[PDB]
């Protein structure tokens, strides 16, 4: 290395000042409550040191500062290119989605600072999860190699992980029934169990299609894959259809195990029964944004090589996933449920709607 | 055709290892039959040698088998023993006969 | 991934490019000078045959039997439950033979390896023998699969069930027909394709061209309809 | 994800016929039917599958009674003997 | 059959010994030497 | 009545009688290994014989 | 003190013997199956190059090989061409 | 003291770099004629199988043997087979013998050929 | 890291192994051993212990375990650069200082919040 | 959490002549995605010698002496961004695990 | 017997098939995970050394990490489940009769049902 | 046993083939058979043990 140009690390400025905004933020707020009285001190009033904080500030410090990323995109300037040694992609359809996902947030984020003074049911380290988040979601739109998407999408599983721990337990309610009796209500640690495990299966099987992929082509990055592909087609080089079969069908399998698409959709209501309103609003909100935008654009432009393998694969799953919903969808008593195969369902109208678009 | 007189589902599976022959319902809430609890409590019976087996009338008090308060206690706790469950203090207490303690045994859902 | 491949062939378009064809003589024929061996090893060409009605009708059976057999071993057995009994003699004739296990396997899976191989075999001879020469393709796909489905819905699942056979054979049908019969997102030509035959030099061809240039500027609503302003 | 780095820090054996290819790529207008020999050459280097088959080839033909006897080389002078002499 | 491949080498070196550039005939092979130096069995 | 609305309705009923309305560690384990293994199966049959 | 016999005594070779000798039976089928028949069949380099081919397979990979080496050498003539003409006519 | 130490690692440290621009220098001046032994002894194998091979696939027709013989369109770059490629001891062997010959040598004489 | 002759040295080690078990086989012919109530039962300072199974420990400490999990993670992944510091740029520099005060970062949030001790 | 080796009381044979025996059968008759692989024993070892050749010129040129290097490369030069990415999942991981404790 | 990328490939989806069969108890879950990134972790070091590839390496120890964060959060899970009313033998927390389990047998807390 | 002793047979014929092809049928240059190669000094690359 003689030389390190700024076009290769320019992005990264803006991101890296947000977090250490952030995390000082964060640090200085969790010793707010240390403060020496010398004895040379006279207080005009007693403290008080049973105190409850509102998030608020926190929320509104996230919107600004979200804010200000805006602005770093409207001012924007340079060349279609790729930087940090063709790890990230700069183009406009990239930054086009980074500035959807931020206005979107910023916008969840003010209607969540407008509910918070009616009833404060959460703590600060549940927003500070979503600030992460939404810090770091964006990102994950700005990949250019499946390497580095699957790290951007562990980061921020366990962000999501973080933000599930932090929900509210125990309530103030007019219940004086249950002094004195153990009741069990199991719903965390079901929410914990399943999003754990299905962050596992995932991460297995996307790991496995890494590996695989650097073995046929030799790398990772989206153009390279496809131009391999399509000029093995047309050469007749490689003619081992079962493994082609075998690596889109682990890598749809990862994506439909990781978003609880209608084969593997039991364990999201489960989830969303043992969650709070709000958190079911951000995660759907990340969920649609982020994750099946991907998946969709797996097929539509990532991947689309191999959409000659892909489409049976999704036509299969398809068509399962609606014999496998239009009975169970019918017998649900539940709340959560209700919204959770409304999301489903529209889940897989949406894959409906891709297996016409790679026509 | 939705038939309402059907009402199995998965749930309602009972199917378990131990009982060769499958139990009606998935509920353990059988309780024991009249002439086991009678045999089991003759057979708690036969270790106190002052009561005679052979014509023996369920109904008479226990004092007039020849157990007093003391041999009254070791019956009712061996009994307990033997079907593995309690006594409250007032079941215990108020026992006069074996009558009552065969029916409160059948009345019970745990003695095994 | 491609279904039915060797009978969407387009062989006047394939004879054309010069592209290997399907549907070409892949036969073995012994010549004299040879030994007595590779004669008899030579007549192995009849399972390459696809014009043998038995071997097709065995073939078709054998489709339908493994997959039976696949489906008892995904969701059939697992599904139902063994009386404690039954499945307590079965692990006892397992410690007493070496290998047990096979027998069982073979008691559990020969009903759904059966079922299927008949009901294989008879699909393809029911195919094959009476729908074959109907001019509506589709429609011919449609009755025939809800007909099918639904007899076989009346006799390996209950009989009450029939109708669900029926729509389930109509679904399976058009699906059928829809990627099994047509050629989607399976095209082995190019959309607009033509071959050209005539001794026409090149200026016929190019005044053909622009004749049918002009005519098709009469497709566009603004050019038909005079509605266009001054550039 | 190509890096062009071997397994001591040196480099990557097949970098040559990645670099050609992709320089034709971008310069064709039709990349795709344009670099077919470029490609076939750097996924050959890639997956070895032409010396796989030859290796097969090969050890069909030794299966047979072919070959009996090689030549023998002497170390002084690149001269093959045969194994008669 | 590597004794007869063994086999068939040897002789021929005790063949060549008395008839330089000759042809190896036993059974129903012809055991020739190629310029280049190879030693093949053709029948 | 019947053909149009009830045969719709059994259907469902039905087949809910066959689906556990709480899912267990167990049946989601299993779930997803039969979708993996049937999925690939069911490909690699229509990539062989059909 | 390693204490041969009393460490080894209650399990010498196997817990299970003949459940052991079932996992190499199943093994060793499985190594002839793969290694004989399913990868060969898979790689199908039994007719690669044959000059009379009778796998589809091959057909069609040796016609791709002539059809791309047919496309190479025309587009090469034809640039060779434009190319001499294009320094004639600038000269 | 840390510091100072630290500088005076330094110090040893480019003081051997300086003797490993010399030994780098003598072997340098060893270089050429291995390489060129190397070479030939490798160039006598490449020609012993490429006969081997010519006389087996040449019973299959001459144009046969040269199709199946071919690997690369441009013929310019060198990429020899490897089935696997080497990484440890910098991408090296450190043992050259039989797994017998690696756990006797290090007791029993009369193993090493002692290069001199 | 090692060679085939570390499993031949084991082996050897075994062996060893056998020549003690000889001797002390062999010292059993200077004593006798008579069978008693007591002898070959569990020592609890001179009484008889009231459990045998049931030993259960409060583990009281597992958020130690559970940051040594992620702190060994942390040191493997800092070896590489320690090794290959003498070929140093602005980029490696700047990466091992930046995941150094991650960890500390990391730490000092774990004392802030008092997880480094034992709870009841 | 298990002080003593107890366990539940699981028959396994159920499950194995259920389900997972004959769906073992078939994923290894039908799986395989090793295109082309040869055993060391496939060919004669003296038909192989590209292990012999030495190249001498990088030889001196190489002052490498340890076996980090690739590592040192991907981790600190190419991979930097997801070594950086697996920094702060440790570190949110860290206070994810405080939270849980909490 | 086997050649090792084949082997590789048929043990990461038997470690994933064994996982699934074993009786749901968390900690061998855990166990089983853990054996399953360390499959692909060799997976991934065999198809970087075949293949001459630098960042399958990287994919090792990114698999190490991932590995030790996540057996982080099972053993949280784990004293989790010490809190709640809740078995780490998942099959013990349902109603659901099981036919693979000797001894499971639910009732209701009541001592008798009929008083009259 | 007639078979056990058809084994023994093809084990013995396998053992002294083995044995055989190492000790002829082989360039001895490298220390692989004790006692049986020679155990001297070599002056140059190739000597024969
Ligand atoms: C096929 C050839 C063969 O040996 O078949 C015997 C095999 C079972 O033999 P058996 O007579 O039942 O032996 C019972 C045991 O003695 C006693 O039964 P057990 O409970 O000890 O276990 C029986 C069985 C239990 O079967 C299983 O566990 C099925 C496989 C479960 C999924 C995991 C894959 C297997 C991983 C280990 C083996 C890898 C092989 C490659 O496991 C085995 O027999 C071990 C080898 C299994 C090879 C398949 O039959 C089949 O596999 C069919
Ligand atoms: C009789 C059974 C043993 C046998 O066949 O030995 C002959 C065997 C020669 O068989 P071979 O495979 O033709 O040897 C030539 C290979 O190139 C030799 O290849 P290698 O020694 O480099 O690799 C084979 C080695 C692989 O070594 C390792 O895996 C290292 C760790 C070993 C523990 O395997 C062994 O040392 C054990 C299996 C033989 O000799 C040895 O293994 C060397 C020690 C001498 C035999 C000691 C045991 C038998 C003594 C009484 C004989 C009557
Ligand atoms: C509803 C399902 C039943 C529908 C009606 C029955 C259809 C099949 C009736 C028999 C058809 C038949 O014999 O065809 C002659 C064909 C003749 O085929 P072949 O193989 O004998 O002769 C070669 C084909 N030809 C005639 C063109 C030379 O099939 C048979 O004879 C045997 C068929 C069953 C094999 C098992
Ligand atoms: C270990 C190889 C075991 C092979 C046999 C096997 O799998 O048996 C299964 C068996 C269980 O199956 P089993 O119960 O059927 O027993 C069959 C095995 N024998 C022959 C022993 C009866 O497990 C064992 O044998 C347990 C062995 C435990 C050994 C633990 C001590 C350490 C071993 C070496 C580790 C060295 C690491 C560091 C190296 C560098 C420093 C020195
Ligand atoms: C048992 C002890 C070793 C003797 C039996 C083995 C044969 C032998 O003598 O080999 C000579 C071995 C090996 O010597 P060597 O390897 O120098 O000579 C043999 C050389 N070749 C193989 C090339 C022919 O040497 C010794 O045994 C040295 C004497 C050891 C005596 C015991 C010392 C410890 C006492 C407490
Ligand atoms: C060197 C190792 C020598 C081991 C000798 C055998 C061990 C031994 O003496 O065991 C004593 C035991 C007990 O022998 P014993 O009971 O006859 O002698 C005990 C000592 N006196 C004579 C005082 C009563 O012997 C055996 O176990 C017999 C082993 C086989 C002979
Ligand atoms: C090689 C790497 C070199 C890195 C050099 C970093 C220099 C840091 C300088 C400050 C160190 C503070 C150490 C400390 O814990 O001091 C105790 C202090 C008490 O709080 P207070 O009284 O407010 O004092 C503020 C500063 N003394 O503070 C505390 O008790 C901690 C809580 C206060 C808030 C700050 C915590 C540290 C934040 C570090 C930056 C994080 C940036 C984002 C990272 C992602
Ligand atoms: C999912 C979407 C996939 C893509 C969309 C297309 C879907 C349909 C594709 C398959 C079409 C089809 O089935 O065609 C019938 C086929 C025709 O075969 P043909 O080409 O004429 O001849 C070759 C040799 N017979 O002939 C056959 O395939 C023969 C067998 C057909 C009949 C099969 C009957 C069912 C078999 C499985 C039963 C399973 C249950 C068994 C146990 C029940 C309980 C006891």
């Amino acid at each position: 290395l003689l030389r390190l140009l700024v076009s290769e690390y320019i992005f990264f400025l803006p991101v890296f000042t947000n977090l250490f905004i952030y995390w000082h933020i964060f640090f200085k707020n969790n010793i707010n409550l240390v403060n020496k009285k010398n004895n040379w001190d006279k207080s005009i009033s007693v403290k008080n040191i049973i105190i409850k904080q509102n998030p608020s500030f926190i929320i509104r410090l996230n919107l600004l500062l979200n804010s200000l990323m805006v602005l770093y995109l409207i001012t924007f300037n340079g060349y279609s290119s790729t930087f940090w040694w063709s790890h990230f992609k700069l183009n406009n359809y990239s930054l086009y989605m980074y500035l959807l996902v931020i206005i979107f947030n910023n916008y969840f984020l003010y209607i969540t600072e407008k509910h918070i003074k009616i009833l404060n049911n959460y703590s600060i380290d549940y927003f500070f999860s979503i600030i992460n988040i939404t810090l770091f979601i964006p990102m994950i739109f700005l990949s250019n190699t499946l390497f580095t998407f699957f790290f951007l999408i562990e980061l921020v599983s366990c962000a999501i992980f973080y933000k599930f721990i932090v929900s509210k337990i125990s309530f103030k309610n007019s219940n004086y029934k249950d002094n004195y009796f153990s009741i069990f209500s199991k719903n965390y640690l079901n929410v914990l169990f399943y999003q754990y495990w299905s962050s596992f299966f995932s991460s297995v099987m996307i790991g496995f299609c890494i590996i695989y992929l650097f073995s046929l082509t030799g790398s990772t990055e989206w153009s390279i894959i496809n131009f391999i592909v399509a000029s093995n087609n047309q050469i007749n080089y490689y003619t081992n259809n079962i493994t082609l079969l075998f690596i889109c069908l682990t890598l749809i399998i990862g994506f439909i195990i990781k978003l609880g698409i209608a084969p593997i959709q039991l364990y999201k209501i489960e989830i969303y029964k043992g969650l709070p309103f709000l958190s079911i609003f951000f995660y759907t909100t990340f969920y649609f944004l982020i994750f099946f935008l991907f998946f969709s654009l797996l097929f539509i432009y990532y991947l689309s090589a191999l959409n000659n393998f892909f489409w049976i694969i999704l036509l299969i799953i398809s068509i399962i996933g609606i014999f496998y919903i239009i009975s169970i969808i019918f017998d649900i008593n539940l709340f959560k449920a209700f919204l959770a195969y409304s999301t489903i369902i529209n889940s897989i109208s949406f894959i409906l709607l891709i297996i016409a678009i790679i026509f | 055709f939705q038939d309402n007189q059907d009402r199995s589902r998965v749930e309602t599976n009972s199917a378990t290892w131990a009982h060769n022959l499958p139990k009606e319902n998935k509920f353990n809430t059988e309780t024991l039959e009249k002439q086991e609890v009678e045999s089991r409590i003759l057979k708690v019976l036969s270790n106190f040698e002052q009561v005679n087996l052979k014509n023996l009338r369920w109904e008479q008090n226990f004092k007039k088998l020849g157990l007093d308060s003391l041999d009254q206690t070791a019956l009712l706790a061996s009994i307990e023993h033997e079907f593995t469950i309690l006594f409250p203090d007032g079941v215990f207490e108020g026992f006069e006969n074996l009558e009552q303690v065969v029916n409160y045994i059948l009345k019970n859902i745990n003695a095994v | 991934m491609e279904l039915n491949s060797s009978a969407k062939e387009d062989s006047h378009y394939v004879g054309v490019l010069g592209y290997p064809s399907q549907h070409d003589p892949h036969t073995l024929h012994p010549k004299k000078h040879d030994s007595t061996f590779t004669k008899v090893y030579a007549c192995r060409d009849m399972l390459w045959d696809h014009h043998w009605e038995v071997r097709n009708t065995l073939y078709a059976g054998f489709k339908g039997a493994l997959l039976g057999v696949a489906y008892a071993s995904g969701f059939g057995l697992i599904s139902k439950t063994v009386p404690s009994i039954v499945l307590k003699k079965m692990f006892r004739f397992v410690r007493n033979n070496n290998f047990g296990h096979i027998r069982i396997m073979q008691d559990l899976l020969t009903p759904y390896a059966l079922t299927g191989f008949g009901l294989g075999s008879v699909y393809y001879l029911y195919q094959h023998n009476v729908w074959e020469n109907r001019s509506n393709k589709w429609l011919a796909e449609v009755l025939s699969n809800a007909l099918f489905f639904q007899v076989a819905t009346a006799v390996c699942v209950n009989p009450g069930f029939h109708i669900y056979g029926m729509v389930g054979g109509i679904l399976f049908g058009t699906l059928k027909y829809a990627f099994y019969n047509s050629s989607f997102f399976q095209e082995k030509e190019s959309i607009g394709s033509y071959t050209t035959f005539g001794d026409l030099s090149e200026e016929e061809r190019k005044k053909q061209e622009y004749k049918d240039y002009i005519q098709f500027l009469g497709n566009y609503h603004k050019v038909r309809n005079g509605q266009l302003v001054d550039l | 994800s190509y890096s062009g780095y071997s397994l001591n820090g040196g480099v990557h054996p097949c970098l040559p016929f990645y670099e050609r290819m992709l320089q034709c790529a971008k310069s064709e207008a039709l990349p795709i039917k344009m670099c077919t020999a470029q490609t076939e050459d750097y996924l050959e280097c890639h997956h070895r599958k032409k010396q796989y088959a030859l290796n097969y080839a090969i050890k069909k033909e030794l299966n047979n009674i072919r070959i009996v006897a090689l030549p023998r080389y002497d170390e002084e002078n690149d001269t093959f003997v045969p194994f008669s002499q | 059959l590597d004794e007869g491949l063994g086999g068939l080498s040897l002789k021929y070196k005790e063949f060549v010994k008395t008839n330089p550039g000759q042809d190896l005939l036993i059974g129903n092979i012809r055991v020739t030497q190629r310029p280049n130096g190879l030693l093949v069995a053709v029948d | 009545e019947y053909l149009t609305k009830k045969t719709i309705d059994s259907f469902i009923f039905n087949n809910n009688r066959f689906n556990f309305i709480n899912l267990v560690e167990s049946k989601y384990f299993l779930q997803i290994l039969t979708l993996i293994l049937y999925l690939f199966f069911i490909t690699i049959f229509i990539l062989f014989y059909i | 003190v390693y204490q041969g016999f009393k460490v080894l005594r209650r399990n010498p070779t196997f817990y299970n013997p003949r459940s052991a000798g079932m996992v190499a039976l199943s093994y060793f089928a499985y190594s002839y199956y793969v290694n004989k028949y399913y990868k060969p069949q898979n790689s199908n380099f039994e007719e690669y190059n044959s000059s009379h081919p009778h796998n589809h397979d091959e057909k069609v990979r040796q016609y791709h090989e002539k059809t791309n080496q047919a496309i190479r050498d025309a587009v090469l003539e034809k640039r060779a061409e434009h190319d001499q003409r294009l320094r004639e006519e600038a000269k | 003291l840390q510091m100072w130490g630290v500088g005076k690692i330094i110090e040893i440290k480019k003081f051997m770099k300086r003797r490993d621009i010399e030994l780098k220098g003598l072997q340098r001046k060893a270089a050429p004629f291995m390489q060129s032994m190397n070479d030939v002894r490798h160039l006598a194998l490449r020609e012993r199988n490429d006969m081997l091979y010519n006389e087996l696939l040449s019973v299959h027709g001459e144009e046969y043997a040269q199709k199946m013989q071919k690997r690369f369109h441009q013929t310019d770059i060198w990429a020899p087979f490897r089935h696997r490629y080497a990484y440890m001891y910098n991408s090296s062997n450190k043992n050259v013998k039989d797994y017998k010959q690696v756990t006797l040598s290090r007791y029993i004489n009369g193993f090493d050929k002692f290069n001199v | 890291m090692g060679d085939a002759v570390v499993i031949h040295l084991i082996q050897n080690v075994l062996i060893f192994g056998i020549i003690f078990w000889l001797l002390t086989w062999g010292a059993e012919y200077f004593y006798t051993v008579k069978q008693q109530l007591t002898k070959k039962q569990f020592y609890e300072c001179g009484f008889k212990s009231i459990s045998e199974l049931n030993i259960q420990i409060n583990f009281n400490f597992f958020m130690l375990a559970v940051f040594l999990i992620l702190y060994d993670v942390e040191f493997t992944f800092l070896f590489p650069v320690l090794f290959n510091f003498s070929m140093f740029s602005t980029t490696e520099l700047f990466l091992a200082f930046f995941f150094i005060f991650l960890i500390l970062v990391s730490l000092l949030y774990d004392w802030l919040n008092n997880v480094l001790s034992w709870s009841a | 959490l298990n002080i003593d080796g107890l366990h539940l009381k699981y028959n396994h044979n159920i499950n194995n002549v259920l389900y997972y025996t004959p769906s073992l059968v078939l994923f290894l008759i039908f799986f395989n995605i090793d295109y082309f692989s040869e055993l060391e024993l496939f060919l004669p070892l003296e038909l192989s010698f590209i292990d012999i050749y030495d190249d001498y010129y990088e030889g001196f040129n190489n002052s490498i002496m340890n076996d980090f290097t690739p590592l040192t490369l991907s981790y600190y030069s190419i991979n930097s961004a997801e070594f950086i990415i697996i920094g702060l999942l440790l570190l949110l991981g860290s206070v994810a695990c405080v939270n849980l404790y909490k | 017997m086997l050649t090792w990328i084949s082997f590789w490939s048929l043990i990461f989806w038997l470690i994933l098939i064994i996982l699934v069969l074993k009786p749901k108890n968390f900690i061998s879950i855990l166990f089983m995970s853990e054996l399953t990134w360390l499959a692909l972790y060799c997976l991934s070091l065999l198809f970087g050394a075949i293949y001459c590839d630098i960042t399958l390496l990287s994919i090792s120890f990114f698999i190490l990490g991932v590995a030790g964060l996540e057996f982080s959060f099972g053993i949280l899970i784990a004293i989790l489940y010490k809190n709640l009313n809740e078995s780490l033998n998942t099959d013990l927390n349902n109603n659901n009769n099981n036919q693979n389990i000797f001894d499971k047998n639910f009732k209701t807390p009541l001592e008798k049902i009929n008083w009259q | 046993g007639p078979l056990n002793i058809v084994f023994a047979g093809v084990a013995f014929l396998m053992f002294y083939e083995n044995n055989y092809k190492k000790l002829y049928l082989n360039p001895r240059y490298s220390y692989t058979m004790p006692y049986l190669q020679s155990a001297k000094i070599t002056k140059n690359l190739y000597e024969k043990l």
